């Protein structure tokens, strides 16, 4: 079984790791720059790079710090994107979930913990303050992405990710819950703290945010959290909306055409990246508590009496 | 004259209403910006392949300096301390002698680069277009000391720099 | 440049852009706008370039 | 042999450090605006296979770039003292070289390298983009050109 | 215990990336590259004063919402049952419920940032 | 019937840089498969190539030898191997290859180009180019007189 | 030889543009609104 | 955003090309002097800057 | 001008200056001392240095000289002087588009009324003149050095201040922080007196003495 588990774990490392070489790279190509090329064939090989030399960096323990909260934190943001991998419906998912977003949700509201503890455990005020950012980012976001998560699957009958593909099937989901596709899409990027709503992190404004004392391994596993909770939950996204067919003689067929949709949808993750200013965390809350909040109920009012409304009750099995 | 550039207040007609509110409602203007950049992605990086490939230039480049000679070999320098009494940061350190035969040139000439800023004042200030800003720029190195360079150098680099300038204020002496 | 005109600057033609709220936008128009002032300056500058020394 | 084998490892180890290597994101003077001159797609920093990254416990090597300061001074050394190991300094232009133009004055520390070690000294009063970027190779050549796990096995 | 073992390993994976990223990279600390990062210069000397917040007003109605929430995630299996005219009219109260707070708070100020 | 344009055009990029060997040697060290012509080839092995049809800036280009004055280069470069003469022709200070016109050459300049010797023992050093100035009073050789 | 340096063209340069020449894209709010539901009812069919 | 300077950060490097065109170095050109500039421009400079412009 | 070399003049411009000249003369006879426009149309009020703060507050005030721009804060120091430093403001009136220069004496050790109520601007420009020259001025709301290094001592900018400076700084490893020394120079800074012996302009030579 434990093979299945390392195939689970080992790939999505990698993929990560590669995503550093693309965030580099089609950035500069969007930038009429010519991005990594230096390292390797087309710099296939700056991923390589750029982890042994994060690994065989200097770890550092700042002196105010923490030390055992400077530690579990890295940990719990590295593990939770690795575990959030185990229950996607991707053909044959490791592990069926009645509550398939639940446990999506759940942990995701962790992951933020572990963002949440390295300000204070750094000890200073460009990661308090990084750290507090991330309580009002997940002030906005959790309000509503359960509003959202609840809407969408209530026309699929459960909570159950596996019953995605069967509820699809024949037509794209975001057919029916377009303007949701919306809401969850950009909320999606509230959440994995990317450049529209990366106040976390935050450039400019705080140097680092929730990084600064952060050094070598750490931030090696801190890297690759965050690029693999982005990834995962575009997967999540690839599947609420944009689920393919799944033929049970040939399950290849799914995993094809599921890693491209989620793959085209990370591309513009990368895309947005490139065109848009910064939100300031105070319009964070304020737009997603003014506009999104007011409206994610009027759908989700309208999503509940609409089964009602055609006989169109999903059953749960 | 002037142009007023910040006020145009928009019509509160039902079809430009609407727009605002299709604009608002349906990120439009947002996309804009989102589209082109997806145009400007597929066009080629202006990127050049250094060092396989270098930037272009012009012949009155300042670089480093590079102490020239006659055609016979005698070297241009008459020490007349112009460049010295021009180098706005004392870069030039200037030393004379009559040695035996028409060969005084300089006992000392020290040029100190990281004192130095390149403006090339000493170029145009030499009666006989002895100290030149070669057209190298590339001359870094790892020591401080290296940094500056001592008057045989400067004639080693006028000797290994030779034909770039030499055809350089071939092509720039009416200009200046 | 059009108060106290120096060099010559008074015989080029060209528009100053005027705010109208002193907030970070309008300046952010106002250099836009400086720019594309800037070229018609280019313009004219490029087209009367006269003859004699330096 | 083992030398064989301590050489293999350190074939990977700088191999990783001279492509990963992430400048600081430090700018004082004229030479910082030259810098981010060629960080712009003409001459893309980022090709050659680094990023910019902001507070020391970031970055590998300190670029510094501008005139030296005494008020300058005491930030420049603490910043550069919180740098983790391995870390590089390289002196952009005359004045952080050393003195600069304004060596003799008041308020100026002669040299960069009076406050902190320096590995490459970039001349040029701005270095052209070119001649900087070599700079950065240079450092990847030094870097290249080490046997620190090699010296430990024959220490 | 399937969902244990893919835990354990997941947190025993993390583990051993942190514990070679400690002990192989060498070790060399001096005090100053020790000490805390204020931009270049030496912090006023905290990070443990008040950091009051400014919007305080907002979090506490995040938690009667977060809350409140958890009282439709049944709404899947409620609208399986045989008495969805009064599930859609108690369901429906929950979120004009959710609606008026919102509405209410918005309109007494509220959700803008407290100065 | 442009994409498969390209496509040969890839096909062609193989075939031109000497088969795949040639074609893998400048794809891992000279870092791009263009093909350009051959203006000219200096003393020390560089291999020059001009391709005036490409954008201003990426027209001419070098790819530089595999040895130079017992310094092996093959995988590690700098921009410095450069002759003079080419030196200015590849900055496109001039429109002109050596080759078309010669400097004019002269007896002193020097016959091997060399590099930035800093790191390597052929390093300068600052030294005193001045003689001594104040010589002391040389003690007297005889005994006490 | 007469006198010589760099001048403008004996007709002069070509006319410089200044304007703005931003594009006008897209469709009218109600047809991206009609298209909207137009495709969402499809959805829920 | 960042994509906007390097958007025109390579037209910025033109106005630097015809910089060190007309004058010694790239940035500090110290071609403005009391009394005129210090030299002509080269010839060919005036229409690059057409182009440009 | 038929000949292109020289400069051209606005006699028009420096007639109507100079008639503001005495205009301002009479208007406040305390405290203007001389009032001259210069050849090149520069005209420039010498008020007396207790009267600082009203002579602004009439050029910032008044519809006919309506200065409300402080330009710059400038106190040339010159050390023939009894009281060295002579203070210079610089103003600029937008509905006139024309400058004016007012300017006053101060010793090192007497104190000026500081001029941030009728200018605003001054404040800043207050901080960095404290700094460089040494010359405190009265009630100033936080004047304090803004430009030397925090604890240097001695302003740099006067007469007696060596340009190379008093002290230099270095890293020293022993303490592990930077610390400062005695300057001492690698290279001296080699005085270039290159002052022509013969006189240079008839025009501006002072009367036997
Ligand atoms: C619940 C159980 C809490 C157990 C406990 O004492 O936690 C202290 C722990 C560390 O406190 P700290 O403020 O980092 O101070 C650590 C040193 O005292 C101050 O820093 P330090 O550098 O001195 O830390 C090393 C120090 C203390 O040891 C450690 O820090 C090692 C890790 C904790 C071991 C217990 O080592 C020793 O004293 C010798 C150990 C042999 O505090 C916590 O909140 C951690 C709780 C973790 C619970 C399990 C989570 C999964
Ligand atoms: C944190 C771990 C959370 C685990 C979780 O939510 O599991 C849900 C799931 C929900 O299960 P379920 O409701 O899907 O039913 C289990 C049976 N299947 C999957 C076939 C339908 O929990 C389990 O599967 C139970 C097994 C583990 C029980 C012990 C967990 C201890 C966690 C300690 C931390
Ligand atoms: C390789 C990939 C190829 C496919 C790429 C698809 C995405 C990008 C398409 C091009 C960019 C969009 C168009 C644009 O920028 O300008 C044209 C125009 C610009 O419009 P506008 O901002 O000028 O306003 C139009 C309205 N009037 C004319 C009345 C003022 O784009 C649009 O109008 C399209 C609006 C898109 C809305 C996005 C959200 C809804 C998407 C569908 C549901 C999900
Ligand atoms: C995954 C990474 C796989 C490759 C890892 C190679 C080992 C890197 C360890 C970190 C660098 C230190 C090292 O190589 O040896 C430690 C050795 C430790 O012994 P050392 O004596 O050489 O340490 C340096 C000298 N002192 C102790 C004075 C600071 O250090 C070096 O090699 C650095 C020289
Ligand atoms: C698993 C979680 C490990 C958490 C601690 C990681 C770590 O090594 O921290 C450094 C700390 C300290 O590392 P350390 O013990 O190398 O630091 C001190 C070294 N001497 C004693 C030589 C000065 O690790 C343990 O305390 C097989
Ligand atoms: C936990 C630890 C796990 C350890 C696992 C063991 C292996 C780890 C490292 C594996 C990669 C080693 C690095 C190989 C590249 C390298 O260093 O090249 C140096 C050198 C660098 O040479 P260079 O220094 O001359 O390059 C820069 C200078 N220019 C640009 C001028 C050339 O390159 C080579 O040796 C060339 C061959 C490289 C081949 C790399 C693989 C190509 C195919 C990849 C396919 C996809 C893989 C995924
Ligand atoms: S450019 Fe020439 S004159 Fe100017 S400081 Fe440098 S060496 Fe001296
Ligand atoms: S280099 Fe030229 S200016 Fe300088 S001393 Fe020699 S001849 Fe005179
Ligand atoms: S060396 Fe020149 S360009 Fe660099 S900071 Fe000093 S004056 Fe500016």
């Amino acid at each position: 079984f434990m093979i299945n588990i390392l195939s689970l774990i080992i790939p999505i490392l990698l993929a990560v790791a590669f995503l550093t070489l693309v965030e580099r790279k089609v950035l500069g190509y969007m930038q009429l720059r010519k991005g990594p090329n230096v390292v390797g064939p087309y710099g296939l090989l700056q991923p390589i790079a750029d982890a042994l030399k994060l690994v065989t960096k200097e770890p550092l323990r700042p002196g105010t710090s923490s030390i055992s909260m400077f530690i579990i934190a890295p940990i719990l943001g590295l593990s939770l994107a690795l575990t959030m991998w185990v229950p996607l419906p991707m053909p044959y998912p490791l592990i069926n979930m009645n509550l398939g977003v639940l446990f999506m949700l759940a942990m995701s509201s962790l992951a933020v913990y572990s963002i949440l503890w390295s300000g204070w455990a750094s000890n200073s005020k460009y990661a308090l303050i990084g750290a507090l950012r991330a309580v009002a980012q997940t002030i906005s976001y959790e309000v509503t992405l359960a509003i959202i998560l609840l809407s969408v699957l209530l026309m699929n009958g459960s909570y159950t990710l596996s019953t995605l593909i069967t509820t699809q099937e024949h037509i794209w989901m975001i057919f029916t819950s377009w303007p949701l596709a919306m809401m969850w899409f950009i909320s999606t990027l509230a959440e994995t703290n990317r450049a529209p709503f990366d106040l976390t992190e935050g450039e400019s404004e705080l140097v680092s945010g929730f990084n600064v004392e952060y050094a070598a391994g750490p931030f090696a596993m801190f890297f690759m959290a965050e690029y693999a909770n982005i990834i995962m939950m575009n997967a999540f996204t690839a599947i609420l909306f944009l689920g393919a067919s799944h033929d049970p003689h040939t399950p290849e067929l799914y995993t094809i055409n599921f890693v491209l949709k989620t793959l085209a949808l990370t591309i513009t993750f990368l895309w947005i990246r490139a065109s848009y200013p910064r939100f300031r965390y105070d319009q964070l809350m304020h737009l997603l508590w003014k506009s999104f909040l007011p409206l994610t109920l009027a759908l989700c009012m309208w999503h509940i009496s609409l089964p009602i409304m055609t006989a169109s009750i999903p059953p749960q099995s | 004259t002037y142009k007023f550039v910040n006020m145009r207040e928009p019509s509160m007609d039902m079809k430009s209403v609407t727009d605002r509110a299709a604009q608002t409602l349906l990120w439009t203007e947002l996309v804009r910006g989102l589209g082109m950049t997806l145009s400007y992605l597929f066009r080629e990086p202006a990127t050049i392949n250094y060092p396989f490939e270098k930037g272009p230039l012009s012949p009155r480049f300042r670089g480093e300096h590079a102490l020239r000679r006659y055609p016979s070999g005698e070297e241009r320098c008459i020490a007349c301390k112009l460049c010295e009494a021009v180098c706005p940061a004392q870069a030039i350190t200037i030393e004379a002698e009559p040695r035996a035969d028409g060969s005084r040139r300089t006992t000392r000439y020290d040029i100190d680069m990281t004192k130095c800023i390149y403006c090339g004042f000493c170029q145009e200030a030499c009666p006989v277009d002895a100290i030149v800003e070669g057209p190298n720029f590339e001359f870094s190195t790892e020591t401080h000391e290296e940094l500056l360079y001592n008057k045989e150098k400067l004639l080693n680099n006028g000797d290994k720099w030779e034909a770039e300038i030499a055809a350089n204020i071939q092509a720039d002496y009416l200009y200046r | 440049r059009k108060t106290q005109p120096y060099d010559v600057y008074d015989q080029v033609e060209f528009d100053v852009p005027i705010g109208s709220r002193g907030d970070c936008y309008d300046r952010y128009l106002c250099r836009v706008e400086e720019m594309r002032q800037s070229l018609r300056i280019i313009s004219q500058c490029l087209n009367k370039m006269p003859p004699g020394e330096i | 042999r083992g030398e064989y084998v301590v050489a293999k490892l350190d074939d990977l180890v700088n191999w990783a450090r001279r492509s990963s290597l992430w400048p600081m994101t430090f700018g004082l003077a004229c030479c910082a605006v030259e810098m981010m001159h060629m960080a712009a797609p003409r001459y893309d920093m980022d090709r050659f296979g680094v990023v910019f990254r902001a507070s020391p416990r970031q970055s590998d090597v300190m670029i510094v770039a501008g005139t030296l300061t005494n008020k300058m001074a005491p930030a420049l050394r603490k910043v550069y003292d919180q740098m983790p190991e391995p870390r590089y300094v390289v002196s952009m232009g005359s004045c952080a070289n050393g003195g600069g133009y304004y060596h003799y004055s008041y308020s100026v520390v002669r040299g960069c390298d009076r406050i902190v070690p320096v590995d490459i000294y970039v001349p040029g009063c701005p270095p052209t983009a070119e001649a900087l970027l070599y700079g950065i190779l240079q450092l990847q050549r030094k870097i290249k050109r080490e046997k620190r796990l090699r010296i430990w096995y024959r220490r | 215990m399937n969902i244990m073992l893919t835990l354990l390993t997941n947190v025993t994976l993390a583990s051993l990336l942190v514990l070679i990223a400690f002990w192989l990279p060498q070790l060399n600390a001096y005090s100053e590259k020790t000490s805390p990062y204020e931009c270049g210069f030496d912090p006023m000397g905290s990070a443990r004063l008040p950091f009051s917040m400014k919007f305080f007003l907002v979090a506490i109605t995040f938690l009667l919402f977060d809350l409140e929430i958890a009282l439709l995630l049944p709404l899947p299996w409620a609208s399986q049952t045989n008495n969805l005219k009064t599930m859609l009219t108690m369901a429906l109260f929950l979120l004009i419920l959710l609606a008026a707070s919102l509405a209410y708070e918005w309109t007494q100020k509220g959700l803008e940032w407290a100065e | 019937m442009e994409l498969v344009q390209v496509l040969r055009r890839g096909l062609q990029q193989v075939s031109g840089h000497g088969g795949l060997r040639g074609y893998l040697r400048v794809l891992f060290r000279a870092n791009d498969v263009r093909v350009g012509t051959l203006v000219g080839e200096d003393k020390y092995g560089n291999k020059y190539y001009e391709d005036n049809k490409q954008f201003f800036g990426r027209h001419r280009w070098v790819i530089y030898t595999t040895e130079m004055n017992g310094r092996d280069t093959f995988w590690d470069v700098d921009g410095s191997m450069v002759p003079p003469e080419w030196h200015r022709w590849l900055h496109c200070m001039t429109d002109d290859p050596p080759t078309t016109k010669p400097p004019t050459a002269r007896k002193y300049i020097w016959t091997n180009h060399k590099f930035n010797v800093s790191g390597t023992p052929q390093q300068y050093v600052p030294y005193s180019t001045t003689r001594k100035k104040i010589q002391e009073w040389v003690p007297p050789s005889t005994p006490y007189k | 030889s007469k006198v010589k340096q760099d001048m403008p063209p004996p007709g002069g340069y070509g006319p410089i543009d200044y304007k703005r020449n931003l594009p006008r894209r897209g469709l009218s709010g109600y047809s991206m609104f009609a298209v909207g539901i137009g495709t969402l009812l499809f959805g829920y069919w | 955003a960042m994509t906007p300077f390097f958007w025109m950060f390579e037209e910025r490097e033109k106005m630097f090309e015809f910089y060190e065109r007309v004058s010694g170095a790239r940035m500090h050109a110290a071609y403005i002097r009391p009394g005129g500039v210090h030299q002509d421009l080269p010839l060919g400079l005036l229409d690059d800057i057409y182009e440009f412009s | 001008d038929t000949r292109p070399t020289i400069r051209p003049r606005n006699d028009v411009v420096h007639k109507q200056l100079s008639a503001f000249g005495q205009y301002v003369a009479e208007i406040l006879p305390k405290y203007v001392q001389q009032v001259q426009v210069s050849c090149f149309n520069e005209l420039e009020i010498f008020i007396h240095p207790d009267g600082v703060i009203p002579v602004l507050t009439f050029l910032r005030d008044h519809t006919n000289a309506q200065f409300k721009s402080l330009a710059d804060l400038t106190a040339v120091d010159v050390p023939t002087r009894q009281n060295r430093f002579e203070i210079v403001y610089n103003l600029l009136s937008l509905r006139f588009n024309s400058r004016i220069r007012v300017k006053t004496y101060t010793d090192e050790l007497t104190p000026i009324e500081s001029s941030v109520t009728v200018y605003k601007a001054a404040n800043w420009y207050e901080r960095e003149i404290w700094d460089m020259f040494g010359v405190f001025f009265a009630n100033h709301p936080d004047l304090r050095r803004i430009l030397t290094d925090y604890g240097f001592e001695g302003h740099p900018f006067r007469k007696d201040f060596p340009l190379s400076g008093y002290v230099e700084l270095r890293y020293d490893d022993e303490v592990k922080r930077v610390v400062a020394e005695p300057v001492e120079l690698a290279q001296e800074f080699r005085k270039f007196d290159l002052n022509s012996p013969w006189e240079a302009f008839p025009a501006y030579r002072q009367p036997p003495e």
